[PDB]
């Protein structure tokens, strides 16, 4: 089931932020389900080398998140960014430094 | 119920494209 880099359907970031942000801004606390679905495109960016994408969701879900505060976000994030970390490795063994 | 809780999920659906 390979696709090209969507989250729920929108593979353009301007419709990915709209998704992110209307996700963090209306959802108090994200469901694994979404977060899954966060990692999956994360990791899909990976595969699909778009890693111009991938720097700029990370930078944005961070954005969305952390000005959120709240635990749930920001363990989601790290969480995320662990997925990242890893399949960078095993897919490139070249990570991208998430500060 | 007919959609989950899951705000992807949700908006996966509603793109009935």
């Amino acid at each position: 089931g390979h696709m090209a880099p969507n989250l729920a359907g929108a593979v353009e970031f301007n419709d990915v932020k709209t998704l992110l942000r209307e996700w963090i801004t209306t959802i108090s606390d994200p469901m694994e389900e979404d977060i899954l679905q966060v990692v999956k495109y994360c990791t899909d960016l990976i595969e699909e080398k778009d890693l111009e994408k991938l720097d700029l969701v990370i930078k944005y879900m961070k954005r969305l998140m952390q000005q959120s505060v709240e635990s749930v976000w920001n363990m989601a994030f790290d969480f995320i960014l662990d997925n990242v970390q890893v399949v960078l490795q095993q897919t490139y063994g070249s990570t991208l430094k998430v500060t | 119920g007919s959609h989950k809780k899951s705000f992807f999920d949700k908006k996966r659906s509603e793109r009935k494209w």
